[PDB]
């Protein structure tokens, strides 16, 4: 259907991609929560631009024809008139990314994006291709673009009354596909039934308790109750991915962050739908519940296991989680939330 | 030998409702979800088995105990 309400539209997630998200959330019976996607990224993501992993710390740009991309020249990124000591901190970030698979690439936009930019007010007309803008970033840099018999426009620029122009360089895939922001998941609340097989392969053998006992034992049952608690322990332990969160996971040569087995499934299932719709990988790492640098945005986009979407304040988020847990959906919180007095749990919270 | 923060996350899976205790009803739900259909009597047996202090429910310390093996 695409977007079914305001939430979906304010999420910043391209509609086709979002369609897959809602379908996955239902297929794997799991509530999926995401942090907002910057609207300048929404269109790049849909025409198939690549999404960035944790191996990229350079900062995006929010202005000019380069908005949505990650500039090699930090003065072209959101960090425009900062300190010289920040263009440096920023200079290095970029450099740590090109030494590692990430490439330098000549920015070229598609027609459609050129439209989006102009209709967004980011780029105020141009000569017949010599852009204008009211961003202070235009009181120091000069921009222009030159189409190609390829339909795409090559972005170029120069320093104020300081002479030749040159293509703006943007960080791309190892494959040189430019990168825009990725879709950060806030958390994944898997329904507990998703861990039956997981508990059985750990305790019995794959077998139900009844089948396992008939098989290995012989014609109040202390044994049977113990084995029942054993799958209960193993079930929650898998659900919360206790063991998996002790290490980092890698996707090929890309550090995926800390992620449970089930969360990895979700990620793969999501990126699969993204590919089927023209996109490339959109979820590049684990959940915010495992982020050491916990960020505190205050609005969260939520897609329930039933397909229903909405936005939530931290407060509506506590009750939501509480309501959801009542229905058997498991949730664990970023370990540093408590010590800062921001836990979403209202329990003893301790031992 | 999980850590204390590790065992509390797991504990929360069982403790569906607000309070820091596992009741028979919450345990029946976990068991059904994990592939085991049990009677009120079987559920009572599992809670009794873990209920050290005898209050009808499994608290955090009691959980910490047997989740050994
Ligand atoms: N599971 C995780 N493990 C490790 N780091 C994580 C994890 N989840 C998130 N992070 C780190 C940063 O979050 C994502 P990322 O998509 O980089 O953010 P960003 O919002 O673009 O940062 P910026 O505005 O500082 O550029
Ligand atoms: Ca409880
Ligand atoms: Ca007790
Ligand atoms: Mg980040
Ligand atoms: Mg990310
Ligand atoms: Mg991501």
């Amino acid at each position: 259907a695409g977007y079914a309400n305001a939430a979906d539209r304010e999420s910043g997630i391209p509609a086709a991609v979002l369609d897959g998200i809602k379908a996955v959330a239902k297929e794997k019976n799991a509530t999926l929560m995401f942090r907002l996607v910057n609207p300048h990224s929404t269109s790049l993501i849909a025409e198939g631009v690549a999404t960035k992993g944790l191996g990229v710390h350079a900062k995006s740009s929010d202005w000019g024809l380069q908005a949505g991309y990650i500039p090699v020249n930090p003065n072209l990124s959101k960090l425009f008139g900062r300190a010289p000591e920040v263009i440096a901190r920023a200079d290095n970030d970029v450099n740590s990314s090109l030494a590692h698979g990430h490439t330098a690439v000549d920015l070229t936009l598609s027609k459609e994006r050129l439209d989006y930019l102009r209709q967004a007010g980011l780029v105020t007309g141009m000569a017949d291709g010599v852009v204008a803008s009211n961003h202070a970033g235009y009181e120091q840099f000069e921009f222009r673009v030159k189409e190609t018999s390829d339909g795409r426009y090559a972005v170029q620029y120069r320093r104020k009354g300081g002479d030749d122009f040159e293509a703006v360089k943007v960080i791309g895939n190892a494959a040189g596909i430019p990168l825009t922001a990725d879709i950060d998941m806030f958390a994944i609340m898997p329904h507990l039934s998703n861990f039956r097989d997981s508990a059985r392969s750990s305790v019995t053998s794959g077998d139900s308790v009844t089948d396992y006992l008939a098989r290995t034992r012989r014609a109040l049952d202390r044994e049977r109750i113990d084995l029942l608690w054993k799958i209960a322990r193993a079930g929650a332990r898998s659900a919360v991915g206790t063991e998996a969160r002790r290490q980092f996971r890698y996707d090929g040569d890309m550090n995926i962050g800390v992620i449970t087995d089930f969360e990895l499934e979700v990620r793969n299932a999501l990126n699969r739908r993204a590919h089927a719709v023209g996109a490339q990988d959109v979820v590049q790492h684990g959940t915010e519940q495992n982020n050491p640098f916990p960020e505190a945005d205050e609005k969260i986009f939520v897609v329930s296991a039933t397909g229903e979407s909405q936005m939530l304040t931290r407060g509506q988020l506590k009750e939501y989680i509480g309501q959801q847990r009542g229905e058997g959906y498991v949730f664990y919180e970023n370990r540093a939330y408590g010590v800062a007095g921001k836990s979403l749990f209202d329990d003893g919270l301790g031992a | 030998t999980d850590s204390e923060e590790e065992i509390r996350e797991a504990f929360r899976v069982f403790d569906k409702d607000g309070n820091g205790y596992i009741s028979a009803a919450e345990l029946r739900h976990v068991m059904t979800n994990l592939g085991e259909k049990l009677t009120d009597e079987e559920v009572d047996e599992m809670i009794r088995e873990a209920d050290i202090d005898g209050d009808g429910q499994v608290n955090y310390e009691e959980f910490v105990q047997m989740m050994t093996a």
